[PDB]
RNA sequence: ACCUCGGAGCAGAACCCAACCUCCGAGCAGUACAUGCUAAGACUUCACCAGUCAAAGCGAACCUCAAUUGAUCCA
RNA sequence: CAGAGUGUAGCUUAAAAGCACCCAACUUACACUUAGGAGAUUCAAUUGACGCUCUGA
């Protein structure tokens, strides 16, 4: 009831080629969920090429640069404009 | 009127300022059991409760553990049903006596038995009753056996190197409440025999009234250090054999204490009526079990709005009265 | 859309119940107690009995 | 095959077993790097702002 | 000589009897709470739990390979503990239970053996009804 | 233009406290501004009756949704690590026991 | 222009509450065919009529939906 | 190479636990679930002696 002491305890409202390329997406990921970074979407783009990404937002520049590292640490990447070498991979970020 | 929590609200810490950040239970089961947490908890609020409610040894184990490990390769797995009479030798062992306090408090012995105050039955008992050659019909804490089965007294073990053994009936047959009815009296018995140790009271079977329910017999075994007196021959009068265990306990048994427990439960069968008629010599008595009358309201003098049922609801009692013709 | 129709019981003859179905499928056989009989009997439809 | 299935089952294991290590590693790895931002940082801190914020940047 | 009342203050005799009241609501809430007996299944990582509960709280029975006996000697091991829960029941006197998983848990292997030793040590996972008038 | 609807008059037909037999409607609503606990059932309006002789109880409870449910399962998917949910439960506590052992004869 | 029914505001916290006040809608669908029989005890649109909920029992298994409707006599 | 804090596997008003973690399958992927997997009181009788963190040289 409003006026005894119990009142707002139900409140809830404001609580609330390829194939390797692939796998190598799976892992950003999983890196990504483990350093506890928002990764937004992944997509499945289109001898044969084949892309994926995985979009990012919001990381500090040491932390970032130490993911881009662990990225780093085959095919290629693709996000200041940060490729590199060992089908297709895109990560693109938004810090 | 806005009225200031008394305690701290739930959900309080964890809002924070930001949302995204947070972890969230992304599963179903967490949050189960934060609930159940929850509720395991006090609060402020009533609420459900208010209302309702040795390394070396370890090592040991490990390599014991490592060892079948090795044999198994595991390929098993990739289904061994186990030995579970050795397992329950094990637990008979070691957490056995931990075990049986929960039983005796869920069946109320210890309130009852003992007035409150829990203990450990930490010496094994083991009983079974013979029907006929084998096999025989072991007394395990909690279980149904008949009083036709038990109408010879028991064998008893343990495997202990003196004591005293008692059989008690919880409920209190046929006189007021708070009494029991004792069914033997072991006394100062030396060891594994029951022959070799003194018998006060002699072994009458259960009794349980017909339709009374489910009655709880109880075994009780204590450590004697030292050899004591007890207060009648072989008597079936019933105003000498109710007695409560916790007046017993205290004005007596203080160089004592009781080690091992096992309870007993009981029904009707036709054993008991044997035993009321030939030794104790009475009519046996029918418990029933009557539930209270259906309610019904006040009965009104225009119904309205019911049935023509309304007046069969309210009638002693269904022939046709005439009242004067 | 939906027609009203009456479903008569093989066994347990004499009881009928109104039911609905669409007006352009298929004429309705059923499962469905009868108290008379006192078990489940097929029934058939017969009749319409209203349209809607 | 019954041998093959043991076989793989046991591979995979092996698999499963390498891969947590490797895991760990990394983990630890990472850690490192942390602790070693978190004393730059107090490092340049003691000495000079302006870099220290510079750095931020 | 006999009272009319005789009490019989057995705490488990109108469960027995089939008379004694089940809770009856909770029908928003999980997991129903009309039970004489629940067998509750705690899976974590290492051990498997397993209990016997009433409406009270009070754990009657239980089997776990924490207990240490039984880590003597896992789909498998969830089995063996069901197995010797099932006999612990019969020790009890516990014939009869309620077992209400989330349809995931239901679908699982380790909770079907498990079900299965229940069933053959001789414990129902049913339980009668209350039987009224 | 428009409708002009008559009051409904749902809410609480008893409150904590009062002696409610079995039957007894203790609280009609639409969406759940109670829930049925111990002894309350619900009927097809979500309105709550009372399933046994005895007194009603009001409790604020922890709150968890049948698996099957899914709205509410998604739901407490969203909150966050250390977050419990609460709803407002209605409980008779009953009164008189069921069973009384009366002697019918000595036989 | 409206005339029956329902949801939201006025009507902020048990019901109730108007205007030719402000705003949404309905006059159906879909799934069944035990939408089988009966029955304690309640609620009720401020009357009545109409509505609603419903334990147990007997029969069987192993309803969704806000409104979605209409008396009597007559056919 | 001299001092101080101590020293349960990642982490805990745990006492060999529970959380974390890994592999496979379902998953675009994540998530959930189901199967499996791996891990520890640094060591000798509350005292001492090996390991870190930290401050000196
Ligand atoms: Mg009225
Ligand atoms: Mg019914």
């Amino acid at each position: 009831y409003k006026t005894k002491p119990t009142h707002g305890i139900g409140k809830y409202k404001h609580l609330i080629d390829m194939t390797l390329a692939e796998s190598y997406a799976q892992y950003v990921h999983n890196l990504c969920n483990s350093l506890s970074i928002k990764v937004e979407e992944s997509y499945a783009m289109p001898l044969t090429t084949h892309e994926r990404v995985v979009q990012i937002s919001g990381l500090s520049a040491t932390f970032a640069e130490i993911f881009l590292e662990i990225i780093q640490s085959g095919v290629r990447l693709s996000v200041x404009x940060x490729x590199x070498x060992x089908x297709x991979x895109x990560x693109x970020x938004x810090x | 009127r806005r009225t200031p929590p008394l305690g701290p609200m739930p959900n309080s810490d964890i809002d924070l300022s930001n949302l995204e950040r947070l972890e969230k239970y992304r599963s179903f089961d967490r949050y189960r059991r934060r609930a159940e947490q929850e509720a395991q908890a006090p609060h402020w609020w009533r609420t459900y409760r208010e209302y309702f409610g040795r390394t070396q040894q370890l090592l040991e184990r490990k390599q014991a553990i490592q060892e079948l490990r090795a044999n198994v390769e595991e390929r098993a797995a990739r289904t061994a049903s186990v030995p579970l009479d050795a397992v329950r030798a094990e637990w008979e062992r070691t957490c056995g006596p931990y075990h049986k306090q929960r039983l005796a408090e869920y069946y109320g012995l210890y309130r009852d038995l003992f007035h409150g105050a829990t203990f450990v039955p930490r010496v094994p008992l083991h009983v079974a009753y013979a029907v006929g050659e084998d096999d025989l019909m072991p007394v395990y804490c909690g279980n149904e056996v008949t009083p036709t089965e038990a109408a010879q007294a028991p064998e008893v073990t343990y495997e202990a190197e003196l004591w005293t053994l008692l059989l008690t009936s919880l409920d209190g047959h046929l006189l007021e409440p708070d009494a029991e009815y004792l069914h033997w009296l072991l006394t100062n018995i030396p060891g594994n025999r029951v022959a070799e140790g003194q018998v006060t009271c002699p072994y009458l079977p259960p009794f349980p009234a017909r339709g009374s329910g489910i009655h709880r017999l109880a075994f009780l075994l204590f450590k004697q250090d030292q050899p004591i007196d007890f207060s009648p021959s072989p008597c079936y009068q019933l105003a000498q054999r109710t007695f409560r265990t916790f007046d017993f306990y205290k004005k007596h048994q203080e160089t004592m204490t009781p080690a091992g427990l096992s309870f007993f439960q009981c029904r009707w069968d036709d054993s008991v009526t044997y035993i009321f008629h030939q030794l104790l010599d009475m009519r046996e008595p029918v418990f029933e079990f009557v539930r209270p009358p259906p309610y019904h309201p006040k009965q009104k003098r225009f119904p309205h709005r019911q049935p023509l049922r309304y007046l069969d609801r309210y009638r002693d009692s269904h022939e046709p009265t005439y009242g004067i013709y | 859309k939906n027609i009203l129709v009456r479903m008569v019981s093989e066994a347990g003859t004499g009881f009928c119940f109104n039911t609905k179905r669409n007006r352009l499928r298929e004429k309705l056989t059923l499962l469905h107690y009868d108290p008379v009989v006192k078990q489940r009997v097929l029934f058939v439809e017969k009749k319409k009995i209203r349209s809607l | 095959t019954f041998e093959e299935t043991e076989r793989r089952a046991l591979l995979l294991k092996k698999w499963s077993l390498y891969k947590q290590q490797e895991r760990k590693m990394e983990r630890d790895t990472i850690r490192a790097m942390l602790e070693a931002q978190q004393e730059a940082l107090e490092e340049l801190q003691l000495e000079s702002p302006k870099l220290h914020a510079e750095a931020i940047k | 000589a006999v009272a009319p009342e005789f009490t019989n203050r057995n705490p488990r005799n109108l469960e027995l009897l089939s008379v004694a009241r089940k809770e009856r609501g909770w029908r928003t809430v999980f997991p129903s709470r009309e039970f004489w007996h629940r067998l509750r299944v705690i899976r974590t990582q290492h051990h498997v739990e397993a209990l016997v509960e009433h409406q009270n709280g009070k754990v009657v029975v239980s089997a776990s390979t924490r207990e240490w006996a039984i880590k003597k000697h896992n789909v498998v091991a969830c089995e063996s503990i069901g197995r010797v829960l099932a006999q612990r029941c019969l020790e009890a006197g516990i014939n009869f239970m309620v077992y209400q998983p989330t349809p995931w848990e239901a679908a699982s292997d380790s909770m079907k053996r498990l079900q299965s030793a229940m069933t053959e040590g001789g414990v129902v996972l049913r339980e009668p009804q209350r039987i009224y008038e | 233009l428009g409708g002009k609807s008559s009051g409904r008059r749902q809410g609480i037909k008893k409150m904590e406290g009062h002696y409610v037999h079995a039957g007894n409607i203790i609280a009609t609503q639409r969406h759940f501004r109670w829930h049925p606990g111990a002894h309350v059932g619900v009927g097809k309006n979500k309105c709550l009756y009372a399933l046994e002789e005895g007194i009603v109880r009001y409790t604020k409870e922890v709150y968890v949704p049948h698996p099957r449910n899914t709205e509410a399962v998604d739901l407490i998917t969203r909150l966050p690590k250390g977050a419990v949910l609460y709803k407002t439960f209605v409980h008779v506590v009953p009164a008189k026991p069921e069973g009384t052992f009366k002697l019918v004869a000595m036989l």
